[PDB]
C-alpha cells in the first residue's frame, strides 16, 4: 500500500517569464 | 513545462521530467506540469498552455509528491525551500 | 496546505505531509492539498493559494486515498470519520 | 496492478480559517 | 460520492471505494470521486459536493484506472459496459 | 515502471438522483 | 477519449487505453483522457465530454507519465516527439 | 518510493476532429 506524499516544495517562488508557445 | 534554476530545483531535489504541482497564489489558479532545469540564475518560467494561468510576477508554490509506503512514511523528510522574491534561498527546512 | 486538528486526523489516519481531496460543500470547489498536524483543539485552516477556494465557514470533506493490489482491497476497511459543527468527532465508522 | 481506493475521509468539517500568504 | 447499481458496478468491475473519473457529457465538468455500491436498480446518484457539478438527467462516462506494469498492459483487457437511457446494460466489450 | 490505465468505463449512463448534503 | 494515429501514437510510445494529459495551447484548458488508436493518417480526435473542452483546430500538447523509482529515472529517457500543423513528425527528441 | 515522469509527449499537434456524442 503507497501513499502520495509531499516530497518538496519551494514556497513562494516568483514567475519571472511566460512563453505560451514554447517549443521543446 | 515550468523551466526552474537547476540551482534551485536541486535544493528542492527535483529531476527534469518530475511531474510537479503548480499553485498560483495571486490568482488561485492550480496545475501540473513537469520540470525543465533552467540554465538562467533565479529564473522561473511558464511554458506552453500553461502561460494562460499564470502572469509574470506571480508568488507560485512548486509541489513535488512521492508514492510511499509506511516504512518510507516515517523515514521520510520533505525538502521545503523558500525563496525571496528574487527567487534567492531563503530557508530549507527538512520538516513542517 | 490544510492545517488540520491533529487529534482528529489522527482519528481519521492521516499523516502530515499525505496528500488530501479537500471538496467544498459550499461552493462545489475540489482541490488536493497536503496534510499538515494542527494543535489548535477542532481547527481546520486553508493555507496557501487553496485560501481563495473556500470561505471560512464552508463545509468541506476531506479525502485520502492510497494505492492497493487486490489483496490489500478485499483486506481493507475504509475509517469514515464525522464531525460536528465543532469540528468534534460524532463518529467513526469502518464501513461506507 | 493497483487501485487508488478510499482510505479515509471526514465528512462535512467546518473551515475555521484561512492563510493565504501563509509561509512554512 | 457517487453511488452506483452494485448490479453495473459489478459489471464495470468497480469496487465499493474504488476512485473514478466522472465526466458530464452534457456541461462538460470532470472530476474525481469514489463508487458506492447502490441497492436501487438502475440508480446513479451523485452525493456531497459533486452534487453541484451534475444536473439529474445528464449522461455522464464513469472511468476507472489501474496502475499497471509492461507485462500486465500486454494481457490487459478493460472492461467497456454501454447503458440506455434507463442504466440497463446494452454491451460490455472487452475490447475499444 | 507503471502507467494509469484504462480499467474499465461505464459510459453514458444516466444521473438518477444528486444528494448535496449526503451523510456517510 | 482521444482518438491519436496509431502510427503518431507509436512514435510516442503511447499505448491503447493509456491515459494521458491534454493541454489546449489555445484556451488554456487542461484534462485527463485516454487513448484510442486511430487508423486515419494525421488523425487527432477528441471524443465524448471532452469534445466541450477544444475546438477542431486548437493546438494541444498530450502527455504520457509513468511512475518511476530512483533507478529508472536516472535511465529514463523522455520520447518528445513535434509535428506540423498536419500532424506530420517533424522531430522526435529523447531529451528536453 | 515512486515519483511520476514525463514518460512521452506530443507537442503541438492539431485537434483534427471532436465528438461530443462519441460511442464505444
Amino acid at each position: 500500500m503507497t501513499f502520495e506524499m509531499l516530497y518538496s516544495k519551494i514556497h513562494r517562488a516568483t514567475i519571472t517569464d511566460a512563453n505560451l508557445n514554447y517549443i521543446g | 513545462x515550468i523551466t526552474i534554476d537547476e540551482d534551485l530545483a536541486k535544493l528542492a531535489k527535483l529531476r527534469e521530467g518530475m511531474k510537479v504541482e503548480i499553485v498560483d497564489v495571486n490568482n488561485g489558479e492550480r496545475f501540473s506540469t513537469y520540470v525543465i532545469l533552467g540554465k538562467k540564475r533565479g529564473e522561473i518560467c511558464v511554458n506552453g498552455a500553461a502561460a494562460r494561468k499564470v502572469a509574470i510576477g506571480d508568488v507560485v508554490i512548486i509541489l513535488a509528491y512521492a508514492s510511499m509506503n509506511e516504512d518510507e512514511i516515517n523515514a521520510h523528510k520533505p525538502s521545503i525551500v523558500l525563496v525571496d522574491e528574487k527567487n534567492e534561498i531563503l530557508e530549507k527546512g527538512l520538516e513542517h
